[PDB]
């Protein structure tokens, strides 16, 4: 039960694996996100698919991780959000469980990321002024 | 709320340079804030010493303290420092770091004032 | 010590329940496949390992969407067709009494009337054959729908034959399918897959019996939203079909009457030969075996010592009281009374014949003010179909008695779609995620 | 015939020149890629134009070349795809001819680029972990 | 219009290396241009010396001047340099930097040629 | 009081009160409505 390798090349094949194993197949999921009674439905579907992708891209770009699939930042991990160790998260849990556990504290992290990115940009401009 | 805490040596010999620090919590030093350094002599009134703008960095000093007083910021460490050269016995006083600002939260507007507990500095050989 | 920092991952495999709009995929029809996208020759299905999902057939939103699209297509297909406004004229009817048996006596009316022509100042005298269910006395008769609303005639070139349809979701959404057998449509499904979109589903419209459906792979399956409550219909799915052969043997004749510029009404000219009622045949031993399996599976939920009764319908309209369908363009309504008539107590080549009727003025969906006049078909017609389930209802059920009586049900057509879309659901992906890590920008 | 300069500023003016000469006017082509019987056609045209541009931008960004017009990567040039020298490609051929010749082996290069970018991102995260 | 200006020392001792510069204004050295170095001896005809392509960087030299003539570019500084080793008394001449190119703007194409005023170089010990 | 060009007589003047003025309107006849079927599923409502 230990010392076995698992590799997935499907769309959502890694949905049932651990976070660490599932973090190696992000591109396969990234590709798919973009792509008279029935024509209007098709048009609305296309518009909605474009809108959601554009919203996600804008949100990613605001934090400074534009054009990246893995990007760590300057914001420290507040211990109030979670208390487990890295050994029990990346090797003892799945992404779905983590999302279910952390969904209460999502917006605060987003605001902190935006503020930190703005401060970093201002500091970079000040440094380049010299 | 913006919290300000003063720190520095409790004693400075005559003719030396007094260095003081004020640490800011709850707000960014690089924001659109004015940070003011004031002192109170023993048994006398207050006397504003200087101030600095967090964003642009312009500093305004009292004419009496001009030529010996410097105020600087530190956004990365989130605190601002004060330097006073050629300190004499008359410079013994309690130093405070304060800030005033208008907060315009959409519909509403409110004036906010913040002071620190202050640090006593005694100048003597 | 911990010195952990937030890290952003894009492309995480996480999904949430959502409601969206699906579109066509399919390989002269009322269910227009011309505006429906072509289907890929080789559909892609990805099984998800160690993934258990939550499923509920009784709150699926795809059923409502399918119902709305079916109704919309049905309404759209009838727009370019003749309106039978001139047909609301007083008729003079007599009885058809040649070569008629003892059961078809008085079931047909020979009605003569006046009609318009292409020129708007000339009239013609014509006659036709009508069914007794279509005319109401006012020796003078009139069509039943004349005091409610004028209504159209189905165009004779569009076919009512069902065609399979696949319902596919947009990008950013996924269709999850429960591959676990013996699943009763509610609760946790442990075996799950993601499919590009669903398989072909024929929009077969029928009541009191499910025809040309899908069979259970293990055994007879009984489903109900709340089996304790007697106000919820029970859906039964057979693991093997039961063949049924329906036929109208009358040799009909069709004639055309010009009622205006480029407008023709298709009347029944005459019947060549003998006049006999349409009927359906179903095997006896197969039905007995199927009922044995059904009662065996029913005993699980209602005790192992109860007495199980199958009886007749309660009453109401002809659409809900009778097995109603269409076979070759003619709308049959039939009396499934010889089937659900028996009692079971805990412990050859003949067949059951259902004699039954045909109708021409149709209120297809449960609406008021819109008909559909089916033009007559020429010649004898016969069809064969499978029976692959039942819609039952428990009458009474109080504790005062120790026996259960089940009667056939129907009426609502959503249950016909619910028997096929029970192992599917739709979710939306949420790729963004935040985790704790060590690396610092 | 030799020692003559050529500069173009039209939309597709450099279509007939060599690859090296045509690689100096990419921005002029980059600008134009985005911008009852007639209104529906206009709406469909707008939607299609948006969708194609978004697909192209996503494909460029997956490889790590986001926000760049001349982005060179780490994947080596397999000799099986082509055998000519740089002197006979950039000074003896046109983009249309090169595309006609190399249309056969595009998806393999795309997949290799995606995998290389993912590996580079993971290696960068591992390095920044220390 | 492309403007070219020559510069360099007015005198070079025999056997030394003559270095000349030509600065370009109004155009980018890194564009699809050919920059040519030519010279005119006193009281004699012209003699093309060499040229360089701004984009690829390939250089083409006269066979007579091969082995001693070098032409290089500088995109950041926007000028191109010329070096001639073992200059003798016969190398005294007026040096010019020129460029000819076709400009195809939309519907219309034109031929443009630009020359510099030139710099006189005298070789003698 | 508002107007695009008060000097010109061809422009209407808009007046806005600071307080309302109550107005009570009434029709006191006791009318009766009767439906006449003029076709299949078509009724015309006359005053009886
Ligand atoms: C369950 O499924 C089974 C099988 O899967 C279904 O049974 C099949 O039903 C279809 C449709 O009734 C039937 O196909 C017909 O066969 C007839 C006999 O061969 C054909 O004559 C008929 O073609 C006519 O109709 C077409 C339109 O549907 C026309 O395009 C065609 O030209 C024919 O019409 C001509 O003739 C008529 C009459 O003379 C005339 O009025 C027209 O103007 C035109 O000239 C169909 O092809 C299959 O044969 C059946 N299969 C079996 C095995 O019997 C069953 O119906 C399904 N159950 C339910 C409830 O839907
Ligand atoms: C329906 O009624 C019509 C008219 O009464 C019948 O047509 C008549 O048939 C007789 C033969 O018995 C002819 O002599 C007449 O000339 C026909 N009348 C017309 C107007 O054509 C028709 O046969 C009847 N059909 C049935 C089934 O009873
Ligand atoms: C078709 O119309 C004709 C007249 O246009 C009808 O014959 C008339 O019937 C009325 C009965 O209400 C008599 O009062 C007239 O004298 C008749 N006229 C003639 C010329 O015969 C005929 O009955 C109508 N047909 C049907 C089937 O109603
Ligand atoms: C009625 O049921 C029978 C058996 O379930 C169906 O016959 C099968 O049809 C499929 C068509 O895809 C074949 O692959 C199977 O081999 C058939 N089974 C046998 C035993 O022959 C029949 O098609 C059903 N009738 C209808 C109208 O769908
Ligand atoms: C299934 O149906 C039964 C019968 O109605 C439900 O039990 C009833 O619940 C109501 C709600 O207050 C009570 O008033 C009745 O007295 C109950 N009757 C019996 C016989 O228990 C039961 O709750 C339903 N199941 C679900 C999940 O809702
Ligand atoms: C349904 O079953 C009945 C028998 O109960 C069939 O009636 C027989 O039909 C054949 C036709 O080939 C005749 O030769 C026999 O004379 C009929 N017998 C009786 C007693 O009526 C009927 O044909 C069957 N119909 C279908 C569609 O299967
Ligand atoms: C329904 O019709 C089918 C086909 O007409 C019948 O199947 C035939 O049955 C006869 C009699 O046993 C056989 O000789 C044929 O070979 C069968 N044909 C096929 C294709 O299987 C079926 O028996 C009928 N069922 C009923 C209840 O009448
Ligand atoms: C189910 O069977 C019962 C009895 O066999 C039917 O009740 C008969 O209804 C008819 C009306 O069509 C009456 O004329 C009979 O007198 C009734 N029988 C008795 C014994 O009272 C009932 O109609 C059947 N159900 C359906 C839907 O036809
Ligand atoms: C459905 O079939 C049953 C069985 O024949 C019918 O019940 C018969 O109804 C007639 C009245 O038309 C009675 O005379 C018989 O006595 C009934 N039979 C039995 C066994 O009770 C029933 O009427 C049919 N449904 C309809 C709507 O007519
Ligand atoms: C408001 O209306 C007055 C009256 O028409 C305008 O004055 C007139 O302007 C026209 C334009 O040439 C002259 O021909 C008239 O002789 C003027 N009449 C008077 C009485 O002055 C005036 O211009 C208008 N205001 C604006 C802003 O257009
Ligand atoms: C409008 O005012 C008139 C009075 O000028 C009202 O007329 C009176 O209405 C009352 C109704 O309660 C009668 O009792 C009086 O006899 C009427 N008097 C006269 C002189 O007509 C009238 O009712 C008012 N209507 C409204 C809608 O306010
Ligand atoms: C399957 O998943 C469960 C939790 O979802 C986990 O405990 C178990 O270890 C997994 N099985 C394997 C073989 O890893
Ligand atoms: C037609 O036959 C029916 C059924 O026998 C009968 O009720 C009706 O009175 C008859 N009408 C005639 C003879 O006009
Ligand atoms: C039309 O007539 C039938 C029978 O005479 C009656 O049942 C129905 O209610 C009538 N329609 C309306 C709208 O009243
Ligand atoms: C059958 O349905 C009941 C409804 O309450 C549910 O609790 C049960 O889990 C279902 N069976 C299975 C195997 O999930
Ligand atoms: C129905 O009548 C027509 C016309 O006589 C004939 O051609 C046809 O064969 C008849 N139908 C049958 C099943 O015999
Ligand atoms: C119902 O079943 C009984 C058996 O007790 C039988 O006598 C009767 O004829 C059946 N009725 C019908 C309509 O088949
Ligand atoms: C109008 O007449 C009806 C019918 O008599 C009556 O019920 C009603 O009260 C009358 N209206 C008034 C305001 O009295």
């Amino acid at each position: 039960a230990v010392g076995i390798g698992a590799v997935f090349l499907g769309f959502l094949g890694a949905a049932g694996s651990t976070m660490g194993a599932a973090s190696m197949t992000l591109t396969v999921q990234a590709r798919n996100l973009l792509s008279t009674v029935w024509g209007i439905k098709q048009l609305q579907a296309r518009v909605l698919a474009v809108e959601r992708y554009l919203r996600d891209q804008q949100l990613l770009g605001i934090w400074g991780c534009s054009g990246k699939l893995i990007c760590c930042t300057n914001v420290p991990w507040n211990s109030s959000w979670s208390n487990r160790n890295l050994s029990e998260i990346w090797d003892n849990m799945t992404w779905l469980q983590w999302d279910k556990e952390i969904s209460n504290y999502t917006q605060i992290i987003y605001g902190l990321l935006e503020e930190s990115q703005n401060q970093q940009e201002k500091n970079e401009q000040d440094l380049l002024a010299l | 709320q913006v919290w300000l805490r003063e720190s520095g040596p409790g004693l400075v010999k005559s003719s030396e340079t007094l260095s003081l620090t004020c640490a800011v919590s709850g707000a960014s030093v690089g924001g659109n804030y004015y940070w003011n350094w004031i002192r109170q002599f023993p048994g006398k009134g207050l006397e504003w010493m200087g101030n600095v703008h967090g964003g642009s960095g312009n500093t305004e000093y009292n004419p009496s303290l001009k030529g010996r007083l410097t105020i600087s910021r530190d956004t990365s460490r989130g605190h601002f420092l004060l330097h006073l050269d050629s300190v004499t016995a008359a410079d013994t006083a309690v130093y405070y770091c304060s800030t005033q600002y208008w907060r315009h939260t959409g519909y509403d507007s409110s004036f906010f004032d913040s002071w620190g507990q202050g640090a006593l500095v005694t100048v003597s050989s | 010590a911990e010195n952990l920092w937030v890290t952003v991952y894009y492309g995480v495999p996480v999904w949430k329940d959502a409601e969206t709009t699906l579109f066509c995929a399919s390989d002269h029809n009322v269910w227009a496949t011309h505006a429906c996208v072509p289907t890929d020759p080789n559909p892609q299905e990805i099984h998800l390992e160690n993934v258990t999902e939550e499923f509920n057939m009784w709150k699926n939103n795809m059923v409502e969407q399918m119902h709305t699209d079916i109704i919309s297509l049905w309404d759209q297909s009838l727009k370019p067709c003749v309106k039978l406004t001139p047909l609301c004229v007083t008729l003079q009817c007599t009885n058809v009494t040649n070569n008629i048996t003892d059961d078809m006596r008085g079931e047909l009316k020979n009605c003569s009337f006046n009609m318009t022509t292409e020129l708007r100042d000339k009239k013609q005298k014509v006659y036709s054959l009508f069914y007794r269910l279509d005319v109401v006395q006012i020796k003078e008769y009139r069509l039943i729908n004349c005091n409610t609303s004028a209504c159209t005639q189905a165009c004779p070139k569009v076919s009512f034959e069902p065609i399979p349809i696949h319902y596919c979701a947009p990008a950013g959404f996924a269709i999850l399918k429960c591959k676990d057998k013996k699943f009763n449509g509610t609760g946790p499904c442990p075996s799950v897959s993601t499919v590009q979109c669903t398989h072909g589903i024929k929009p077969v419209v029928s009541t009191q019996l499910l025809l040309n459906g899908s069979l259970a792979e293990e055994e007879v399956m009984i489903r109900s939203e709340n089996i304790t409550n007697n106000a919820k219909n029970i859906l039964v799915q057979f693991n093997t079909p039961v063949q049924i052969n329906c036929t109208r043997p009358n040799n009909n004749t069709r004639k055309s009457i010009r009622i205006g510029p480029g407008q023709a009404f298709y009347a029944t000219g005459d019947i060549i030969g003998d006049i006999r009622q349409a009927h359906c045949n179903v095997s006896k031993a197969t039905w007995n075996e199927t009922l044995g399996k059904v009662v065996k599976q029913l005993r699980k939920h209602f005790g192992n010592n109860t007495i199980i009764r199958f009886a007749n319908s309660s009453g109401g309209d002809l659409e809900v009281t009778t097995h109603s369908f269409n076979c070759g363009g003619e709308f049959f309504y039939c009396n499934t009374s010889g089937l659900f008539n028996s009692t079971w107590i805990s412990n050859s080549n003949d067949s059951i014949t259902l004699p039954c009727r045909i109708k021409q003025i149709i209120n297809m969906w449960q609406r008021i003010g819109q008909c559909m006049y089916a033009p007559p078909i020429q010649g004898v017609i016969r069809c064969v179909s499978n029976i692959t389930g039942l819609i039952l209802t428990r009458d009474g059920g109080s504790t005062n008695s120790t026996t259960e009586t089940f009667r056939p049900g129907g009426g609502d057509m959503r249950d016909n779609w619910r028997s096929e879309l029970y192992k599917y659901k739709v979710v939306k992906i949420e790729p963004l995620g935040v985790a704790p890590t060590r690396c610092k920008r």
